[PDB]
DNA sequence: CTATGACCATGATTACGAATTGC
DNA sequence: TTAAGCAATTCGTAATCATGGTCATAG
């Protein structure tokens, strides 16, 4: 924790998996591996060592009335 | 980055230096020839060079009565004014001015004010070393010692104590943005070793100058270099960013020549590595201290002339000042052109009851010129909201989220940088697309004050200027009259009206620049004004004076020309050049841009008359005042007396006519004929007739023919606009009434003028009574956005809003816990909305943000609206066409529309479902209810319609807000609070998300797995 | 157990300041 | 040391004044 949140928000900005501020954190992630763009096997091994946590599982944006 | 061009071969012995100046300054210096202050003149040739220019040898002064004893007239008491009095108690009279060259002139002149006499008398002219020694001396001398040896006993008054820089122009006939000439032989360039930072730099004496009057080839424009520049800084969450904190990360600059359509300059500064953009330069650091340093290099070696952005003064230069102060670097804070000089923040106020009260920071830069566009904004136009965004719409027509965009990538940097240029491009096109600069340049031509005072200063030391630049061709002197204070007196005449709907046209003759015309042809004046004695004992009345209403005396023309009439003409031909220049324009932003400027000509000539009435000014001379509205008064009943009177019944004419309406310069009298043609005739030869009664410049003229007329009460009314006949219409009129004060909410202006529109050009009151209907019904049925529900208004000084408790003073105040660092200050306007609670007593209590009752759900009191809002402007207007049948029937149309309304503990809901026919809660989730089944089909095909019409209307929102962002392929982000876009996106999802909802109650129209 | 006016509570009228626009 | 004028209409808040519903106790 407070590396693990860095990467997250690194893997969230990086353009060449998608534009992604509507939906989860997981489901971009296997919409990247269905395409195998290059998703790296580090943003999943973080979902998966927490439960529905609203600060891992979540955009960065998922407040903010955008 | 790009330089200016070397100057190559100017050799002074044989040529001369042909400049244009931009500032002048002040300065007390050493390295004299062998007086210590000399002044500085910052200018451009005609090619392109900055030039400096040292003037020497110039001192200030002003004048005093020589009294009649027998000191002042004879020369060893001259030389002992000069000489001081060596006594012990004359310490409090001969230190503070002490040894000074104030010396001893004989000269003979007059004081302005009254008219004594065409005789002259002797004054002494008192000179004195430096400028900032007027003020003890006039100190020492009025209530000072002038015992010595009896030449001067006390008192003799202080005449024409002006300003230094206004007296060398004053003195030299060198006005602002002019053209100087240093003629051959006499000015020394490397006698000034290099102080300053310009390429040629003169060193000349004070009477070698030639000053050449803009008009012929002289009023041309030197090509100028202007700069405009934006910044970025990474703040907190909540916290509004704080310069000891936060740092700055990007700073954006562009720049241009004056005259060429295009940039020249385009760079970006930024703070990590970034990705290049095509058209711009790009370069990065990796600490602020390089950042900081490398543009106040820049800002060096391009030396611009001008620096404008929006809001740069109170934001964007202090924050890099105290930034620069925090991080120990030494060499920024030198931005101007004197190489010794560091800059430093200074508060400073202006009032006025014409803009009211506004407090700004001032930063110091010698040599160069500001121009924020935000308070050239703030000081011309009266707008509703004072944003960016606002006033880019208007004109044009388009934190935490950046700290983000920063600590990214690259990519992410590179679109922060294309926002930030993007921001620092737009004040450029509304500088030149306003036409600011070209207006400013010419209001300095025409007053004769320098280019930074149009920023700072208000509407006297312009009239101050042009009244000295006229009191020196005829010799007189200026007294100081102060007095703390006056009474009012009697202002304009009103007409009372004749109230209500008229359908036969009514005609406008009004008189064109009343008040300088009445100055101008009664020789109003200053220096014409007769005391009541000086008259007697003399008996010449006929054609040497006349008399005014309120009882002065005042000389014929046969005898003296006043000061008044000559500035008035002058400014009144300036302004009918512009007009003849309006008249051939096409474009209509254009032509409202050269209204804008004749409007300006016209201010300043009105300006001139309210000069004299102004008991706190600098010279008032409230008999003038009185006797400009006795005349005023006189000439509109003479007007309304002769029109009545002459085209009746009994005169050959078709009907008597009769004036319903008359505001101190208009008159609108009404005929008869319902044909606009022959209303149009007869009300010309009206204009044409009654203008041969007057002297001149006194003329009455037609303007329009209203054709039908609404008049509610006095200062409120509205009507349709003729200027020709086969050119048919033009527009409505709306004077005073509810569509154009900002007082109130954008939904009942867009009510009033749509209820105008629909009853004055349709003549249709079923379609008026069915539209005010539909909105009272769609407010009642919570339809309505809350861009439509906003109100404004103006945080004035503190103390007003002290003495008694209003609704945006409360807001104000109350600062919110995410940040009290940024809320309204003295100046600007607070906008809110009301909610609904059961607080009857106060209004006060129950106003909000609205992007707080956005982001936190509360409710609107749409009864607050009704009653308070809507109500009572519909019933000014709707009354006057019917009875009081007309109040009862639109209360009745809201009867039937009343009846109709839409709807802690929040949480703890039970979610009873309900029959979607009649309304009756019953257990299960099936939408029908028993007695309501054999009808459902037709309750299926009612709703579906309505979600097939929420579903388009998110398509036409999500997409647009594509096209206003730029790319088709990432993100919006853009919570713009001035954009209807804004928060109308947002609750259709809403809507759409219930909808389909409700009709997941029927079942599924398939199977969906197969 | 029952008249009478004294007592609390709620609504109609007036006054004045603030804001903004027309000449 | 610094500042162009007057006329008029509209709306909100507190204070002033009118009037009824309870009630409390003397008959
Ligand atoms: C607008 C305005 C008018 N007035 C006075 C002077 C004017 O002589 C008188 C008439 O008002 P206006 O009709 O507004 O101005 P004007 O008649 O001088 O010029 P024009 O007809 O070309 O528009 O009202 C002022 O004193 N100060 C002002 O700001
Ligand atoms: S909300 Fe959409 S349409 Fe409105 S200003 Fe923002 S981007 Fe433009
Ligand atoms: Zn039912």
């Amino acid at each position: 924790e407070e590396a693990e949140l860095e990467l997250l928000r690194q893997f969230d900005l990086a353009w060449q998996y998608g534009p992604c501020t509507g939906i989860t954190r997981l489901q971009r992630w296997c919409r990247a591996k269905q395409m195998g763009l290059e998703p790296p096997p580090e943003v999943w091994q973080v979902l998966k060592t927490h439960p529905g946590d609203p600060r891992f599982q979540c955009s960065l944006w998922h407040l903010y009335p955008l | 980055r790009w330089l200016r061009p070397t100057p190559p071969a100017l050799d002074p012995q044989t040529e001369p230096l042909i400049f244009q100046q931009l500032e002048i300054d002040h300065y007390v210096g050493p390295a004299q020839p062998v007086s210590v202050p000399v002044l500085r003149a910052f200018g451009v040739t005609d090619e392109g060079f900055s030039v400096c220019c040292h003037i020497h040898g110039f001192a200030p002064y002003f004048y005093t009565p020589a009294p009649p004893g027998f000191g002042p007239e004879h020369m060893g008491d001259l030389q002992r004014e000069l000489n001081l009095a060596i006594s012990r108690d004359s310490r409090g009279g001969r230190e503070l001015t002490g040894p000074a060259v104030l010396a001893v002139e004989l000269c003979s002149r007059e004081s302005m004010f009254g008219y004594h006499g065409h005789g002259p008398s002797p004054f002494l002219r008192i000179t004195v070393a430096l400028p900032r020694l007027v003020a003890p001396a006039r100190r020492l001398l009025e209530q000072g010692i002038r015992v010595a040896g009896l030449g001067t006993p006390s008192f003799a008054p202080y005449e024409a104590n002006v300003d230094f820089e206004i007296r060398f122009m004053v003195d030299t006939d060198i006005v602002g943005c002019n053209w100087l000439e240093l003629p051959a032989g006499k000015y020394a360039l490397r006698l000034k070793e290099k102080a300053t930072q310009c390429q040629l730099e003169a060193d000349v004496l004070w009477s070698d100058v030639v000053s050449h009057p803009p008009e012929g080839p002289w009023q041309r424009i030197a090509p100028l270099r202007v700069l405009s520049f934006d910044i970025e800084c990474a703040g907190r969450k909540g916290i509004f960013p704080e310069p000891e904190r936060d740092p700055v990360i990007q700073i954006c600059s562009l720049g241009l020549r004056w005259g060429e359509p295009e940039p020249f300059l385009r760079l970006a500064l930024t703070l990590r590595p970034c990705a290049p953009i095509l058209g711009a330069k790009v370069q990065s650091y990796e600490k602020e201290e390089d950042l900081l340093q490398a543009w106040s290099t820049f800002i060096r070696i391009m030396d611009p002339d001008v620096i404008t952005g929006y809001n740069i003064q109170n934001f964007d230069l202090p924050y890099l000042i105290s930034r620069a102060q925090t991080l120990k670097v030494q060499t920024f804070p030198f931005l101007g052109r004197v190489a010794g000089l560091c800059s430093n923040i200074r508060d400073s106020s202006f009032q006025s009851k014409q803009t009211g009260r506004r407090d700004t920071k001032v930063v110091s830069m010698v040599g160069r010129v500001q121009m924020d566009m935000l308070q050239v904004l703030l000081r011309e136009y009266k707008l509703r909201s004072y944003t960016l965004n606002a006033v880019s719409f208007h004109f044009l027509g388009e934190h935490s989220i950046i700290t983000d965009l920063q600590n990214g990538n690259d990519q992410t940097r590179r679109r922060l940088a294309v926002y930030c240029l993007k921001d620092a491009y737009l004040p450029l096109r509304l500088l030149e697309r306003l036409m600011v600069l070209v207006n400013a340049v010419e209001m300095a031509r025409v007053t004769g004050v320098p280019l930074s005072y149009l920023l700072s200063r208000g509407q006297q030391v312009k009239v101050v200027s042009q009244l000295l630049r006229q009191a020196m061709h005829e010799g007189l002197l200026m007294p100081v009259v102060k007095s703390e204070g006056g009474e009012d007196y009697t202002g304009a005449t009103v007409i009372e009206p004749l109230k209500g709907y008229y359908d036969v046209p009514i005609a406008t003759l009004d008189f064109s620049s009343l008040y300088p015309s009445i100055m101008m042809a009664h020789n109003l004046c200053y220096t014409t004004l007769l005391r009541p004695g000086t008259a007697q004992k003399l008996g010449l009345t006929e054609d040497q004076f006349i008399r005014t209403p309120t009882g002065d005396e005042f000389v014929k023309t046969s005898v003296r020309k006043g000061l008044l009439p000559q500035i008035l003409e002058n400014l009144l031909s300036a302004r009918k050049r512009a007009k003849a220049e309006l008249a051939k324009e096409t474009d209509p932003l254009r032509r409202q841009v050269l209204d804008g400027r004749q409007l300006a000509l016209k201010v300043s000539a009105n300006s001139v008359y309210g000069f004299t009435g102004a008991q706190v000014g600098k010279l008032p001379c409230l008999e003038i005042s009185q006797s400009v509205t006795g005349f005023g008064r006189q000439m509109i009943e003479k007007t309304k007396q002769l029109v009545e009177s002459k085209y009746t019944v009994e005169n050959g004419y078709s009907t008597s006519a009769k004036v319903v309406y008359g505001d101190t310069d208009s008159v609108m009298c009404r005929f008869g004929v319902s044909s606009v043609a022959e209303a149009m005739a007869l009300g010309r030869e009206a204009a044409d007739w009654v203008s041969g009664h007057f002297p001149s410049p006194i003329r009455l003229e037609f303007e329009k023919v209203y054709f039908p007329y609404l008049l509610i009460s006095k200062k409120r009314y509205a009507g349709l606009l003729f200027s020709s006949r086969p050119d048919a219409h033009d527009r409505m009129d709306c004077k005073g009434l509810e569509a154009v004060r900002r007082d109130n909410c954008p939904l009942v202006a867009n009510l009033v003028t749509a209820s105008l529109r629909r009853l004055l050009i349709d003549r249709d009151p079923e379609g008026a009574v069915a539209h005010a209907q539909d909105v009272i019904s769609d407010l009642l049925c919570n339809r309505i956005d809350i861009s439509q529900l906003v109100i404004t208004k103006e945080l004035t000084r503190a103390a007003s809003d002290y003495a008694g408790k209003q609704a945006h003073v409360e807001l104000a105040e109350r600062m919110r816990k995410r940040d009290p660092g940024s809320a309204p200050s003295l100046g600007d306007r607070v906008p809110y909305v009301i909610i609904s609670a059961a607080k009857g007593v106060a209004a006060y209590m129950k106003s909000e943000d609205p992007l707080f009752v956005l982001e936190h759900s509360l409710p609107i009191d749409t009864q607050y609206y009704l009653e308070q809002q809507l109500a009572k402007p519909l019933l000014r207007i709707f009354e006057p066409i019917l009875g009081e049948g007309r109040a009862e029937a639109v209360l009745l149309r809201g009867d039937h529309t009343r009846c109709k309304t839409v709807l802690g503990l929040l949480a703890f809901a039970k979610r009873r479902n309900c029959c979607i026919g009649c309304r009756t809660v019953l257990s299960h989730q099936g939408a029908v209810c028993e007695f309501c089944q054999p009808r459902e089909s037709e309750l299926y095909q009612k709703e579906v319609s309505h979600l097939n019409a929420l579903e388009e209307r998110f398509s036409r929102l999500w997409t647009q807000c594509q096209r206003c962002q730029g790319s088709l392929h990432e993100d919006v982000i853009c919570t713009s609070r001035d954009c209807p876009i804004f928060y109308m996106r947002k609750k259709v999802r809403k809507d759409l998300e219930d909808q389909e909802q409700l009709l997941r109650r029927f079942g599924p129209p398939g199977p969906e797995a197969w």
